[PDB]
């Protein structure tokens, strides 16, 4: 009858997985848990999981069965019972789980100990406020030193999860000679164990240069094949340990020369690992520039990469482009110019301008290739080109002013709001030379509403500039945007800036001329950098999602 | 560290789900479904930050894997774990498909429990996890006398199958069972190996020389056919049954003076072949004295000895219609007759297998004479009989 | 027998191999029918019918067909009814643009309509009305009304002609005059049969919705018909009593027709309508005659149409109270369809001023249904109904419950909810401190899905009110320094702190240094518009808090803002640096002090809510 | 008014497509696909009056078929659901049993039944006995 019971249990589990509610058959499954075959008990426990993880409440009655099963001699069933008892998030789970867990931590089986450590981390998530939680935390630290690597990996993961609470505690771990134990674990652990223990070790601090050098020398060889997880954690812990002075022993130069090749090889895995590794090497390059100094050739995006990998490869390529690599970068961007993909081609043509701003030696070549690329007469290409030339003018003034004419030759359609803002700004700033500036800005003042706020704001600033450059003729148009954006518009930022300009023009026009039309400083090769302190704290979180999102962990949890 | 895990199809239906964190609920499921399954113009990106909850996703064929997280997870660890999980599933039950996941729920749940607990992706080695999993997945991709010689190649292949059914008078089927027996005669010379190709579509005493060790792969059957007529085996298929005929009896007790009965037979097999000897027996209450029957097809008579109306059809094609309407004279009686509610019984024979069993291939190879299998010229005839085929009325 | 070959063809094409084999077979049959049509003596009626039906199945199966269509009109010029039916079905399903083809079809239909058989006229009318065309309307504008007149025509052709005229009026409104047949249709309304009454009611309803002036007489006749139908006899008209409910469809159509008209003028007609509605409600209150669900659906369909009619009239207070009581009773019905219709109808009902208190009575039931509907549409209807009954004495509870729903709702429709909460808080707030708290709760809870123009509204309210400024500033100050705050809160905080930073400076725990420091901490990681807003806030702090002037200058003088790659930020930084540097103290105080209150505009939130839905 | 009538099945094949306004060639296929996707997801414990786009459909399962009528937003909900049930009953009492095979092999008769009880987008005829009588009077004639 055992085979028939097992078949019935499997059918019930399949029916529950289908979606229908089988809570009526719960007592039969609960009674069936008292068997001897491991497969039958395991299949019952999966059925109990199906209810427990999603909505625990109907499986609370099996506490006595769990306690009875926890004394079984086979480690598989014992660990399964411990995990099952811990999996239910109920108030009374602690009372029935604390007593078995203490004996479980000393179980003569590595698998039982690993499941017990995961259960401790699970119990610390819900209802961990008494001294029992502190006692288990103290016992876990002793458990870290163990022969099995699975148990030490899972205990380190449990400690990392527990350390979210910070009641003036030094992460409830670390000690003298304990780092040696952690490295010994790295010697014989698995890939995931290496990831866990290394992410934990990255939260330590070095006391002396010798200890930091020893730790760095011990960690570098562990460049495994777990995709960009173990390697990324290794580079995180290496760069977080960059306490070696530049004027010191020939290890820092050795460290960089040994770190660059493995970091180049991350761009060889699956596209998702490609994306994460690309964002992370973006952050690393922005922080330390002398790593990927002469390895640009790997970032040239081919036809086998998806859209996000393409875009981030262009971003990092712009970051790494210098005067010595202008030829290859511009040739490859000219190749990118005909890649059909709208977002990719916009990014590629904006790369030609960001590189031109970045590298002042080849501005002429960048402008030449920009012109040849505009001659394509494609609407989105020309719009991104006018944005790029707006960016270039702010960097090089009164040198490339003639180009707007040969770009306006192909402006049949203007629909990108960034392009509209660029054209409006270009007309407004150079309003003492463009004779048709008044006509243009009067033409733009028809559909002022139903426009993006940036376009409205740039148009308002351009109109006030045009008034301040040609006060006599157009003092009937500035009052057509200062009474159409300051009264008829609900945009507190826009409205308050409109009053700011209105009061400047009506209080002291000399100060108005000296403020709005002031000689603005140049862009100064701004390559979209990150604030230094944000970069410094993101270097401490290379592996985590903080690097992929480029935001500190406090901004999202 | 991993806050959950979901698997989506092309239409966004959640085939499996396993939630580890307390924070992630059905809101995250709806979030991911709406924000990637129903994407309109957003740029594709594997990790998305929505409602302060991360959403890693890896696309494999027509299956969407989502590893929802609500923490500062090691970003590439989730991708490495997802790839390791895909490799493990490839090792266990091969390529990922709708049927595989729909049929291996227990295997998937056990695999997730073993590889993953509370969000930490523990060891995923195939050899290490092989001993830790007890469930196995399901993948869906005669002695003769010496010197027996026959001058004429005569071979019989009769698919005799019995169909039984009892449907509700409203038209709902309640129970049906089939008892099928295969009888064949083999007038062959030498000792050849004969291959019998057939679509099982069902899992099933067999002959001494019949071995069913490799019957799982299509048919893959090899046997030595003894001379003379014999029974192959007994089988019963219920999942795939093609009812040959349907009867919808519309009776009406219009008072006690007369009784109105209306039975319709609606053939629902292929019109290319014609059923033979269609017999319908309509029971009649015992209070009858004289009745008149009108039939659109064939002829009918009244059998007072059997107290029933006999209806016979010479032959009809598939998807045809036939009307039998009988005016039943009813005696006044006293009370408590109720006609006992007798079922409508029919008997017939059709030239096709009621279960739809069609022979796929028949290859004969003779090691001694070495004649081609195509040289065996034989035509197959089917005799699909009917058992106690009664429809309640 | 008509045709048997079609059956074998269908069985051959159904139980076939992969789609390549099916395509090969269908192309072979197409070539065969090509050969059959091309030449030969294919004048046999059965052969033509078989080939036309086969070709029609070829089209409906999913394959393109563009030939063999002249045979369709060849079939029509025949006396066999079945051939005409197949030809008309072919014409209806497949249509082509060939002037001669349409001309010949119109000639065939015109010859059809001058017959003495209702079957032929019915087929022609179905062919006309099942496709619809300007050419057909122009060629038959004056023929169908010539049939709807009280001539020697059967009932089936009358119904077909009435619905054909409805179709033509729906597709060619300018092609239907109002000559000497409007009174004929009105008199057709009170005719025998019941199907002709249904068709006439549909036509009259559409025409009255278009031109109410023509059919002012129909209201009294509709009222009389409804009064007769609702309570005539237990088992009268045995062919139309749909499960012990007398003609639910005709009653629904008549109630809709009455709905498309103002209240009846004659007091006797008004009394008859009122008593008929009362007896409908009473019958709905009675226990069901049959345990089946179809009797319940018929009774409830008639009842809900009656409720909608009462709402449209909005004239009887007792009837409105009874309707609200009935809907409240249905709010707890076992079925889900009845619950959803009850919620929708009560949402319609809550607008009327005669039963607002009666609607407000069921607030607890509606809230419980919102919480535990277990569906995705019933909850949305509950939200709409809750938005309907909210009033000045009811805003707090409803807004709190909508917030509780928003916290744990699917993110697909997590925007209509926040718009409704914002508009309810703006409209029905007694003390605007509650409005500010509710908007900040929306910002904290939803954040990503709030609006473009909710925080515009909250800044407008804070600036205009001048009585909630202190509490708004304090709430924002103790709401920004939370760890995880959405950037919408950062924008609102920047503006509010810039404009009302002196209302908190009295407290030593909130000196300008700490406000500026937290604003700058939020400044690093935000989009460009947020940084522009925060720069305007900083230049407001320059003159509002002269103590922190040096720190503000040191902020917006560094290379991070004066060299910013975006035009907006660089322009704002350079202007504000120049304004702080000139330090005239007579212009900086003048420019950055007024911020006059917003004029009362059209409340853009309502406009966007209407446009989105 | 009735927008269109569809008789689909669990697989997704359309056994009767009847549109009462002109749709584009690809618009019809998109409408059928999205109607099938919407209808398949829901179950017994759900409303039959599921709405999408600017319309609403009235879906009601029967045997292995999904009868679907799309109506305007202002049109009644229960009346059209019962019209669907009446149409199903007329099919059931005409074919003596409704099934996908009969619809496939008798598409023209299904079309004439639909045009009998649903003409020009409205409910032409209400009663089953009268429709059945008039139809039998239109079947023995040839």
């Amino acid at each position: 009858k055992k085979e028939k019971r097992k078949e019935a249990v499997k059918k019930v589990i399949a029916a529950m997985t289908v979606g229908k509610d089988v809570s009526s058959l719960f007592p039969d499954v609960v009674n069936c848990m008292q068997t001897d075959n491991l497969e039958l008990k395991k299949l019952v426990y999966l059925y109990l999981m199906n209810y427990a993880k999603s909505q625990p409440d109907m499986a609370i009655m099996a506490v006595n069965s769990f306690v009875k099963d926890c004394e079984d001699p086979n480690p598989l069933i014992r660990a399964l019972a411990v995990r099952t008892m811990g999996c239910i998030r109920v108030d009374k789970i602690t009372e029935y789980l604390c007593e078995p867990l203490r004996k479980c931590l000393k179980d003569e089986d590595p698998y039982v100990r690993k499941t017990a450590a995961v259960c401790v981390a699970k119990l610390h998530d819900i209802n961990a406020q008494m001294v029992e939680d502190q006692g288990f935390l103290d016992s876990l630290r002793d458990l870290i030193a163990d022969s099995n690597p699975m148990v030490v990996a899972n205990a380190v993961a449990a400690l990392s999860e527990i350390s979210e609470s910070h009641p003036n505690s030094n992460l409830l771990d670390l000690n003298p000679q304990n780092i040696n134990k952690l490295l010994t674990a790295l010697n014989e652990c698995t890939e995931w164990g290496q990831i866990f223990i290394l992410d934990c070790l990255s939260n330590y601090n070095p006391k002396d240069d010798r200890e930091a050098q020893s730790i760095c020398e011990r960690v570098t060889p562990r460049l495994s094949h777990a995709n960009s997880a173990v390697v990324l954690s290794a580079v995180k812990v290496l760069m977080k340990f960059l306490e070696l002075l530049p004027k010191d022993s020939d290890y820092y130069n050795m460290l960089l020369k040994k770190l660059a090749p493995p970091l180049v090889t991350l761009l060889s895995g699956e596209p998702e690992v490609q994306y994460v590794a690309l964002r992370n090497i973006n952050l690393i390059v922005q922080k330390r520039p002398e790593i990927l100094k002469q390895e640009i050739k790997v970032f040239f995006v081919k036809y086998n990469d998806p859209i996000y990998v393409k875009l981030e490869k262009l971003d990092i390529m712009i970051r790494l482009a210098s005067q010595a690599n202008i030829a290859q970068v511009l040739a490859e961007l000219k190749e990118y110019a005909t890649e059909v993909d709208v977002d990719f081609v916009r990014k590629a043509v904006r790369a030609i301008g960001r590189c031109a701003i970045k590298v002042e030696q080849s501005a002429e070549r960048c402008v030449s290739t920009l012109l040849d690329l505009i001659q394509t007469k494609v609407n989105y290409v020309v719009q991104e080109a006018i944005v790029v030339i707006r960016d270039i003018f702010r960097k090089y003034p009164n040198k490339y002013e003639s180009i707007i004419a040969t770009l306006c030759e192909n402006l049949d359609s203007l629909d990108e709001p960034d392009a509209r803002a660029a054209m409006i700004w270009i007309v407004g700033e150079y309003a003492e030379r463009i004779d048709n500036a008044d006509e243009l800005l009067e033409s733009f003042l028809e559909g002022f509403h139903d426009e993006s706020t940036q376009v409205q704001l740039t148009l308002l600033t351009a109109i006030v500039k045009l008034f301040l450059k040609k006060p006599s003729e157009t003092q009937e148009l500035v009052q057509q945007v200062l009474s159409l954006a300051t009264q008829d518009s609900d945009n507190p930022d826009l409205r308050d800036r409109g009053y700011i300009y209105w009061r400047l023009l009506s209080t002291d026009p000399v100060t108005a001329k000296e403020v709005v039309l002031s000689e603005k400083p140049l862009i100064s090769e701004e390559t979209d950098l990150i604030e230094p302190t944000l970069l410094d704290e993101l270097i401490c979180h290379i592996g985590s999602l903080a690097s992929v999102y480029h935001k500190p962990p406090n901004a999202f949890v | 560290m991993i806050g959950g895990l979901f698997i989506y199809n092309h239409k966004g239906e959640v085939l499996i789900s396993r939630v580890y964190r307390d924070d992630i609920g059905r809101n995250a499921v709806d979030a991911f479904r709406v924000n990637v399954i129903h994407a309109r113009q957003q740029v594709r990106s594997p990790v998305t930050n929505i409602a302060r909850t991360s959403f890693f996703h890896v696309k494999r064929s027509n299956i969407w894997l989502a590893a929802v997280t609500k923490q500062n997870v090691n970003a590439a660890m989730v991708f490495e774990f997802l790839y390791k999980m895909c490799d493990v599933m490839a090792a266990y039950f091969g390529k990922i498909s709708e049927e595989n996941i729909k049929n291996n729920f227990v295997l998937i749940y056990e695999l997730l429990d073993e590889i993953l607990d509370f969000g930490y992706p523990q060891n995923s080695e195939t050899g290490a996890l092989k001993t830790f999993i007890t469930q196995q997945g399901i993948k869906s991709q005669g002695w003769r006398r010496e010197g027996i010689k026959y001058r004429r190649n005569e071979l019989f292949l009769d698919v005799l199958e019995s169909v039984n059914l009892l449907m509700s008078p409203q038209g709902q089927v309640l129970s049906a069972h089939v008892s099928g027996r295969v009888v064949m005669k083999s007038y062959l010379s030498g000792m050849p190996e004969c291959k019998f190709g057939m679509n099982d579509k069902i899992v099933i005493t067999f002959h001494q020389c019949v071995r069913l060790s490799k019957f799982d792969s299509e048919r893959s059957i090899s046997f030595i056919p003894p001379d003379g007529e014999f029974e192959l085996m007994r089988y019963r298929t219920t999942k795939d049954i093609i009812l040959p005929f349907r009867v919808i009896p519309l009776v009406r007790e219009v008072g006690r003076t007369k009784l109105e009965v209306k039975v319709v037979i609606k053939s629902n097999f292929k019109p290319s072949l014609l059923a033979q000897k269609i017999e319908v027996r309509i029971p009649t209450p015992l209070n009858t004295s004289g009745v008149q029957v009108i039939c659109m097809k064939g002829k009918a008579k009244y059998k007072a000895s059997e107290n029933a109306i006999v209806w016979k059809i010479k032959r009809m094609a598939g998807m045809k219609e036939s009307q039998i309407s009988a005016e039943i004279e009813l005696l006044p009686t006293n009370d408590k007759k109720k006609w006992a509610r007798p079922p409508i019984s029919m008997n017939f024979e059709v030239p096709f297998a009621p279960s739809g069993l069609k022979v796929r291939y028949l290859k004969v190879f003779e090691p001694k004479l070495n004649y081609s299998d195509h040289d065996v010229i034989k035509w197959v005839r089917y005799i699909g009989r009917s058992g106690i085929y009664e429809t309640r009325c | 027998d008509g045709m048997r070959g079609l059956a074998v063809f269908i069985s051959d094409i159904r139980n076939c191999k992969s789609k390549e084999a099916e395509i090969k077979r269908i192309n072979k049959e197409l070539a065969n029918i090509r050969s059959k049509f091309k030449g030969d003596k294919a004048l046999d009626g059965y052969s033509k019918k078989k080939y036309v039906c086969k070709l029609l199945f070829i089209f409906l199966l999913g394959h393109d067909i563009d030939f063999g269509h002249m045979e369709a009109v060849n079939l029509l010029s025949s006396n066999r009814y079945t051939e005409k039916q197949i030809g008309y079905l072919f014409i209806s399903v497949l249509v082509n643009s060939n002037s001669e083809l349409i001309r010949l079809i119109n000639n065939a239909i015109k010859n059809d309509l001058a017959s003495r058989n209702p079957t032929f006229m019915g087929l022609a009318l179905h062919c006309i009305a099942n496709v619809g065309s300007r050419e057909m309307a122009e060629a038959f504008a004056g023929e169908i009304p010539k049939i709807l007149v009280a001539g020697d025509t059967m009932d089936s052709v009358k119904q077909s002609a009435a619905l054909c005229l409805l179709r033509l009026y729906r597709t060619s409104p300018d092609l239907v005059p109002m000559g000497d047949w409007t009174s004929r249709v009105v008199h057709l309304l009170n005719d025998q049969h019941l199907g002709v009454v249904t068709a006439a009611t549909s036509l009259i309803t559409t025409l009255a919705q278009k031109n109410p002036e023509e059919f002012k007489t129909s209201v009294s006749l509709a009222v009389s018909r409804l009064s007769r139908i609702v309570t005539s006899a237990s088992t009268d008209l045995q062919d139309y009593t749909y499960y012990f409910v007398p003609a639910p469809w005709l009653s629904v159509k008549l109630l809709r027709l009455l709905q498309c008209y103002p209240p009846p003028e004659d007091p006797a007609v008004r009394g008859r309508l009122t008593e008929c509605l009362e007896t409908i409600l009473n019958k709905a209150q009675e226990p069901p005659k049959s345990k089946k669900v179809q009797h319940s659906n018929a009774k409830n369909a008639v009842l809900f149409e009656a409720i909608s009619l009462i709402i449209h009239h909005d004239s009887e207070p007792n009837l409105l109270v009874r309707a609200c009581n009935q809907l409240g009773q249905f709010l707890q019905h076992r079925e889900t369809n009845l619950r959803y219709l009850a919620l929708e109808s009560m949402c319609t009902l809550a607008s009327s001023e005669f039963s607002h208190e009666a609607v407000k009575t069921h607030i607890e039931t509606v809230i419980n249904a919102l919480k535990t509907e277990r569906d995705v549409s019933v909850r949305q209807r509950a939200v709409d109904l809750l938005y309907a009954m909210c009033d000045r004495s009811n805003a707090q509870q409803i807004v709190a419950e909508m917030l509780s729903y928003l916290e744990t709702a699917d993110y697909s429709i997590r925007e209509e909810i926040v718009l409704k909460v914002a508009i309810l808080a703006e409209k029905y707030a007694v003390d605007y401190t509650w409005y500010v708290d509710t908007i900040l709760n929306l910002i904290r809870i939803a954040g990503d899905y709030v609006s473009e123009e909710v925080w515009y509204r909250v800044i407008q309210i804070v600036i205009n009110r001048d009585d909630v400024q202190g509490y708004a500033a304090k709430t924002v100050f103790e709401a920004l320094q939370a760890p995880a705050c959405h950037e919408n809160l950062v924008k609102v905080g920047g503006y509010i702190l810039g404009e009302f930073g002196n209302l908190i400076a009295g407290d030593p725990r909130s000196s300008p240094l700490i406000q500026f420091n937290l604003l700058h901490s939020k400044f690093h990681l935000c989009s460009v518009p947020t940084r522009a807003l925060l720069l305007s806030t900083y230049i407001k702090f320059v003159n509002l808090f002269p103590e922190v002037k040096a720190t503000i200058q040191d902020v917006l003088r560094s290379d991070s803002q004066l060299k910013n790659a975006d035009v907006e930020l660089q322009q704002r930084a350079v202007e504000y640096l120049r304004l702080s540097t000139v330090a005239s103290t007579d212009i900086l105080a003048t420019v950055l002090e007024e911020m006059p209150p917003f004029p009362e505009r059209e409340s853009s939130i309502l406009a966007k809510l209407k446009k989105k839905k | 008014m009735i927008r269109f009538i569809l008789i689909q099945n669990r697989a997704g094949k359309t056994r009767l497509a009847k549109w009462y306004m002109q749709f584009d060639d690809d618009e019809k296929q998109k409408l059928i696909e999205e109607v099938h996707a919407v209808v398949t997801v829901r179950d017994a414990k759900h409303t039959n009056f599921v709405e999408f786009r600017n319309f609403k459909i009235i879906y009601r399962r029967y045997a292995g078929l999904y009868f679907c009528i799309c109506v305007d937003v202002n049109d009644n909900n229960l009346a059209y659901l019962e019209a669907i049930h009446n149409f199903v009953e007329v099919l059931n009492e005409y074919f003596h049993n409704v099934c996908e095979l009969d619809l496939v092999f008798n598409f023209y008769k299904v079309y004439t039944v639909v045009d009998e009880m649903f003409l020009a987008g409205e409910i032409r005829e209400t009663s089953q006995t009268k429709v059945l009588k008039q139809l039998l009077m239109l079947q023995s004639l040839e």
